[PDB]
C-alpha cells in the first residue's frame, strides 16, 4: 500500500522529503496519461467554510478529472451550517457518515486537524486553515518549480513581497529546506519581514539566506522569483504607496534573468507584477494555477488508492 | 523533636508525598491536575515554614501513587518538587520532574482564533527547551509561544 | 410495477404501514449490496428554497451512489428565483421540464403538495415545508429503530424535550401509531408540550401514553430515547435557564438503562446531550444520521424504478 | 505544639477551624471564597475518617479569623459545618453558618441576558425562604431563580 | 428635597406607593399649569442602545417641554458605542461627566442598574432594560387609570393578551398591588398566562384575581381593560389563528361595557384592537400616550429639583 | 478680536504654542465660571460622516452649555449627503448657507481642510479626518496634562501602544515639542514604533527621547504615562498575543510610580489596562474625557465670539 494510503494531509511539515517526492512523481504520471476513472464511485465533500473560489473550482475538477463525485457547499455567506450552535467536531461526525474524503478550508487555524479527531477513516486533506497551512498549495508550486527547473535542490529562489503575513511564503520555504543546498533571498519592505522563526530554522539546518532591497541586486542569480502580494489593508494608503510599493515587477526588470528563471504568484496579482510580464517565457503564474490540477489530482488519487498502478 | 520541623506527625502509610511545592503553587496543582476528586485521605500544608527554602507547600495523597508521566507534568509549575512514593511507611522512591514530550489538557492556546476555543477538543502542546525558555507549540494551531505567554494566557 | 413507483412523498400520514415496510426492507438491501448506477441518467433538481445543509449535503450524496446526477440551488440568500413575481407554480412549471425528480424544501407549509400540482408526472419528494411535514427525516429514524431494535411493534418509545414545536417527534408518534403495542412516554416541559391532536389520535386508536417530568422515572423501561433541541428562542433566557433546562442527557443517567436503549436526536444537538453520551454503546444520533443516506436512496430508488431488482 | 496525628489533626496556635465540612465541598470552599491567598500557614485534611457524615473535610487557617459575615458566605456549601476561632490553644469561639441576607460574588445569574456576565461586576443575589428551599434573585436582572439552579450553573 | 430629588428610576418594585403619588401629583399640576424653564440649562442624555421611536420622542418632547437639552442616541446597525471591547460600565462613567441625567433604553435586563453603579451622582433614568422593567411606562398609565376612574383603588382591572411576556402587564400588576381592593381579571391564551409569581406575590397581600377566558366573560364588571399585543413570534401561526375566535376586540364586545369603562393599550395596536373601537367613548390608548408627556415631566423635575413649587 | 477669532482649526500643526496657552486658559475659566447663553441664536452642524459616539456626544454637549442649537447627522449604512455624485464641496458649498459654525468628522485625509475651500465666512472644526488629524483631542490632552502637573514643559511624558497608527500620539508629541525641556520614552512593539518623521522633527529641536521596551522601564522617572489601544486588525492575533507579556497596565506595576503621575487613555480602553487601575489615585482617563467639554467649549467661545471677557 503506498504510504499516504489513508493519510490525513493537514501539514506541510507532517510530509516528508519521500512523502513530497512521491506525491510529484505521481502528479506527472496523471498530467501524462489520464487516469478519468481511477475514483470512480466515490463521493467526495467539498466543505468550504471560508469562501475560495479560485481553491474551490480548482479542488473540484481535479475531483471530476479522476471521476469522483462532489457533493458540498462555500459558505462565508450564512448557508445554515454553525446555526443553533453546532459545534465542528459534530458537522464532521456528520458528514464522515456518508463521504469518502473532507475536502476543507475554514477561517481558525487547527480546524483541518481537528476534523481528523472526529472523522473516523475518512481522510481529511486541507485547503487551508486561517493563518496557518495550505498543503496543497505548497504542492502545486513544488511541482512547478520541479518540473520547469528539474530540480528541488540547488535552487537559487527569491521570495518577494509581505513575508511577514504571506501563509504560502512561509510553507514554501518550509519545503524547500527539506532538500538541498537552496539559496534564499528575502525582498520584503521592513514592516513585513520574513519572521524569526523561518530565520532561525534555516540557520539550524546550515542553509544559506540574505535580504536585499531590490530585485535588481539579485535578478542574475536567480531560478525562481517567488512574489506576493501585499495587502493594502496590512499597512496604511500612504504607507503603501510610499517608497515601499516597489515590490512590483515590470517587464524591463527581466532584462537580465536567466533564460530559466521563472516568475511564480500563488494570486490574485493586483499589481505587484504588472501586465507585460505575462508576454515574457518567464511569466509562469497562470501555467503554476493549471499545475494544481495535477497535485490535487495526485494527494486524491493516493490517498484513496491502496495501490496506484500505473 | 522539636525544632518544631513535624509536629505530631502526618506520616501515612502508603502514598504520594508532593514536597518544596514552591509555595502558591500548591493550590494551582490541585486545582490543575484535579487530585481531590478521591476518596482516599489527603493532607495539604501551605505556606509551611521550611525556613531552609523559605515557604513552601506539600500535599500527602494517601494509597496513591501518581507517577512517570504525572510526575513530569508538574516540572512547568514546580520545577523542583520531589515526589516521594512510600509503601510501608517510609521513602521508597524520591523521583524528581523533568520536563516531559507534550502537556495535554491543562493550559490554553494563547492564539484567539486556535479552534481549541470553541471546541470538544483537549488542549495540547510540544515542549521544546529552547535553551534560555521552554516553547510551547499548540497541535491545532501549530503557533510556538514562549511558556510565559502560555502561563499567564 | 412496485406501489410507490413515480408516486410523490409529500407527507407522512399518506404512507401506509405497508409503504413504509417496502421502504424499509429496499433501505436494508442497498445499504447490503450497493447499486451505484441503478439511476444513470436521471437528472434530479435539489431545490432548497430554504437551506438546510444536513438535509441537503444528504440528499446529493444519496443520488451520487446510486449514479444520478444533480443540479439545483441552497438559497434564503437572494439566488435570484421569486425575483420580478415568479409564482412557485411557475417555477415548478419550468423546472419540471427538464428534471426527472425535484426533492425541494420551502419555508411555507404546503409547498411541496402544490409543486405536485404543476410537476405533470415528475415526482416531487418533501425534504421539508414549514412546521408541516418532513417524510425522509421519519423514514431514516423508523429505519434506525427497526435496524436497533429488530422491530417497528411493541415499542416503549420516550420522546423527551419541546413537544410542541417540534415537526419531526410529532411525525415519527404519527408513523409508530402505524404500528401495533407501542408504548410512549412524553418528558417536556409544560410550554412545550405534546399537542392535543397527536394526543387525541393516539387516545383513539388505543395506545399507551403518559407524561413523565424526568428521564430517570422511565429509563429502565425504555428502547429508543428520542430527544429534541429546545430551541431557546421559543422562551425566554431566564425560561430555559431555570428548572426547565432539565431535559438534558448526561452518560450517568444512562446507569440502568437496557442494553438495547438507544438515544436519537434529528440534530444539531447543542447542549441537551452531553458530550460524554458519546462513548456510551447506547449513543446513536450519528449513526442515525448515516442512515439517512439508505433511507433517501430507498424512495429514490422505488419512485425512478418501475420494477426493482435486487 | 500539641500532638498532631492527622485522622483528627490537632492544635494551631491561634487561628480558624472550618470543621466538618461535608466532603468534596472542602476544596470547592477554598476555591470559591480565596481562602489561599494568605501567607499564613493553612492545614487542610480531605476526606477525613469520623464527624458524623462518616467522612468529612477540615481546613485551619492560622493566625486568620475570618467572622460572622464570613461564616455565612458558607451557608449554601457547608451548613452543618462549625467555625472554631481558637486563642493559646483553646478555642475561645464556635458557631454554625446561618443563611445570609445576600450572597456577593460566587454565584453566576443563569439568565443569559443579564448584563452581570460581560461587565466589571461582582455577581450579587438577594437570598429568601430558609430550608425548605431557598431562592436567590439577581440583584440586576431581577430574576428569581432556585438556588438548585445557579448553583448548577 | 423632595423624596426622589436625585433619585435613580430603575424598577417600579423600588418606589413605594407614596412615591407613586408623588409622581401622579405632580404630574397633574405639569398638565395644569406648565413650567417650560423649569430644567432651564440641563442637559439631559437620550442613550437608546435599543431602537424605540414613540418611547424616545415622547422622553425628549418631555425634556423639551422643561426647556432642556438634549444629547443622545438611538441604535440599529449604527453608532459605536458598546461596539465590543467597549464596556457599558465605561459608556456611562464617560458620559456621565458629560451630562446632568441619563434616560436608557437597552436590550439586556439590569443595564439600568449597572448603570447607576458608574453614573456618579448623575440620576439613570430607565427606558426599558430586556424583559426587566419598564416605569415610565407604569408611571403613565396609572395616570391614565387615575384621571378617568378618579382613585388607584378598588377597581376592577381586566388585564388581556400576553401576560407571560409583556413588561408592562407585570408592572403594572406589582405597582397596582400597592393600592388597596383592586381586583384582577386575566384573559390570557393558557400558552401565554400571568408567571406563577405575580400570582403568588397577589395572594401574599389578599388581592382577588381571577383567571378568564374571554373579554365578553368580564365585559360588564370592568373599569379598566388592559390589552396587550400578541407576539406572534412566541407562537405558532396556527396557534395564534386558532385560539378561541381571538381575544381582539371590536365596538360589538363593548355593547355591555361600564360608561367610565377605557380601554388602554401601550401600543402598537396592530389588530388586536380593531378601528371602530378608535371612534367609542371607552377607546383612551392615544390620550394615554399623550399622558406619557406629563408622567415622564414629573419624574424628570421632581429628580433634578430639590423642592417644586407648582 | 481674539487671535482665533472666525479662524479655522484644523491641524494642530497650524496652532502656535501662544494659541494652545489662550485654549488652555480659556477652558479653564469656562470651567470655572460658566457661561451658559455665550453663543444664544447660534446654530453649529455636527457633521459626522463617521459615526464616533464619543467625540459627537461630548462637541454636542459642549454647544449645548455655551447655549447654542444643534443640527447634523452621522452615518453607518444612512443618511443621504455625499452619497455619490454629492461631492463633499457642494455638501458644504451648501450647509454653509445654513450654520455659523462647521464641526466635521470624515473617513478621508484633508475633508477638513477641503471643507475650508466651500464653507465660505463660515469656520470649519475637525474632528477627525481619517489618519491625520483630530486637535480637539490634542487640546483636551494639553488641557489634563496643565492641570494635573501644573505646567507644560519639562515633562516625562511616556507614550506606550501603537505609536505607528494612534493619530493622537503623533499630535500629542507635535504639539509637546512647541513647549520646552520634555523627555520623551516611547514603548511600542518594534513593528508599531513612532515614525521616523516624528523622530527626525524631535531631534531638530534638540528634544530628548528614547525608546523602552516596557513601562515597568520608566515607571519611577514618568510624570505622564499616555497609553494608546493596540489594533488587533494591524496585527495577527499570535504576534498580538506573543509581545513580550504585553505593554497592559495594571495596578501591581503602579507600585513604583510617582506621586503625581497620572494614566491618560484617549479611550477606548478595552483590555490595555485593567480594572484595578480605575482605582488607583493615578487613573485619568474619565476625568480626561469630562475635560474635553472645557476644551470644546473654549475653541468654540473663541471662533464664534470676538472678544471674550470671562
Ligand atoms: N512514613 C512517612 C515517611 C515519609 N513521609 C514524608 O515523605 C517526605 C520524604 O522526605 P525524606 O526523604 O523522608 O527526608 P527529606 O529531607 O524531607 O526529603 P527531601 O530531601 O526531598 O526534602 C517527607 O516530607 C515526609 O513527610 C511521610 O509522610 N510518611
Ligand atoms: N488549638 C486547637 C484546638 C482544637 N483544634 C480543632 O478544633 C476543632 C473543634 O474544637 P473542639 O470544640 O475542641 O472539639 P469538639 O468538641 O469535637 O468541637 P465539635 O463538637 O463542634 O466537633 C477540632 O477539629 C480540633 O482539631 C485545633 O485544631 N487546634
Ligand atoms: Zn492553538
Ligand atoms: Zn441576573
Amino acid at each position: 500500500a503506498n504510504p499516504l494510503y489513508q493519510k490525513h494531509i493537514i501539514s506541510i511539515n507532517d510530509l516528508s522529503r519521500d512523502d513530497l517526492n512521491l506525491v510529484l512523481a505521481t502528479a506527472a504520471k496523471l498530467k501524462a496519461n489520464p487516469q478519468p476513472e481511477l475514483l470512480k464511485h466515490k463521493v467526495i465533500a467539498s466543505c468550504f467554510f471560508e469562501a475560495s473560489t479560485r481553491t474551490r473550482l480548482s479542488f473540484e475538477t481535479s475531483m471530476h478529472r479522476l471521476g469522483a463525485s462532489v457533493v458540498g457547499f462555500s459558505d462565508s455567506a450564512n448557508t445554515s451550517l454553525g446555526k443553533k450552535g453546532e459545534t465542528l467536531a459534530d458537522t464532521i461526525s456528520v458528514i464522515s457518515t456518508y463521504v469518502d474524503a473532507i475536502v476543507m478550508r475554514h477561517p481558525q487555524e487547527g480546524a483541518a486537524r481537528l476534523a481528523t479527531e472526529f472523522s473516523g477513516n475518512v481522510p481529511v486533506l486541507n485547503a487551508g486553515d486561517g493563518s496557518n497551512q495550505h498543503p496543497t498549495q505548497t504542492l502545486l508550486d513544488l511541482f512547478t518549480i520541479q518540473e520547469t527547473q528539474g530540480r528541488l535542490d540547488n535552487l537559487h529562489v527569491a521570495m518577494v513581497g509581505d513575508l511577514k503575513y504571506g501563509r504560502t511564503v512561509h510553507s514554501l520555504t518550509q519545503a524547500l529546506a527539506k532538500f538541498d543546498g537552496n539559496r534564499f533571498y528575502f525582498i520584503a519592505p521592513d514592516a513585513l519581514a520574513m519572521p524569526q522563526y523561518i530565520l532561525d530554522m534555516l540557520d539550524e539546518k546550515g542553509i544559506a539566506w540574505s535580504l536585499h532591497s531590490s530585485i535588481e541586486e539579485v535578478m542574475a542569480e536567480v531560478d525562481i522569483l517567488y512574489m506576493t502580494r501585499v495587502q493594502k489593508e496590512r499597512l496604511d494608503p500612504s504607507e503603501y504607496a510610499n517608497v515601499k510599493a516597489q515590490f512590483v515587477l515590470r517587464a524591463s526588470d527581466l532584462h537580465n534573468a536567466k533564460a530559466n528563471m521563472k516568475v511564480l504568484h500563488p494570486l490574485p496579482r493586483v499589481d505587484e507584477i504588472a501586465t507585460d510580464v505575462d508576454k515574457t517565457p518567464h511569466a509562469w503564474y497562470f501555467q503554476q494555477a493549471g499545475n494544481g490540477i495535477f497535485a490535487r489530482q495526485a494527494l486524491l488519487a493516493l490517498v484513496l488508492n491502496r495501490d496506484l498502478v500505473l | 523533636m522539636t525544632h518544631d520541623n513535624k509536629l505530631q506527625v502526618e506520616a501515612i502509610k502508603r502514598g504520594t508525598v508532593i514536597d518544596h511545592i514552591p509555595a502558591q503553587i500548591g493550590f494551582k496543582l490541585l486545582s490543575l491536575f484535579k487530585l481531590t476528586e478521591t476518596d482516599q485521605r489527603i493532607t495539604i500544608g501551605l505556606n509551611l515554614p521550611s525556613g531552609e527554602m523559605g515557604r513552601k507547600d506539600l500535599i500527602k495523597i494517601e494509597n496513591t501513587f501518581l507517577s512517570e508521566d504525572q510526575v513530569d507534568q508538574l516540572a512547568l509549575y514546580a520545577p523542583q518538587a520531589t515526589v516521594n512514593r512510600i509503601d510501608n511507611y517510609e521513602v521508597v522512591g524520591k523521583s524528581r520532574p523533568s520536563l516531559p514530550e507534550r502537556i495535554d489538557n491543562v493550559l490554553v492556546c494563547p492564539n484567539s482564533n486556535c479552534i481549541s476555543h470553541a471546541e470538544p477538543v483537549s488542549s495540547s502542546f510540544a515542549v521544546r527547551k529552547r535553551a534560555n525558555d521552554i516553547a510551547l507549540k499548540c497541535k491545532y494551531c501549530e503557533k510556538e509561544f514562549s511558556h510565559n505567554v502560555v502561563l499567564a494566557n
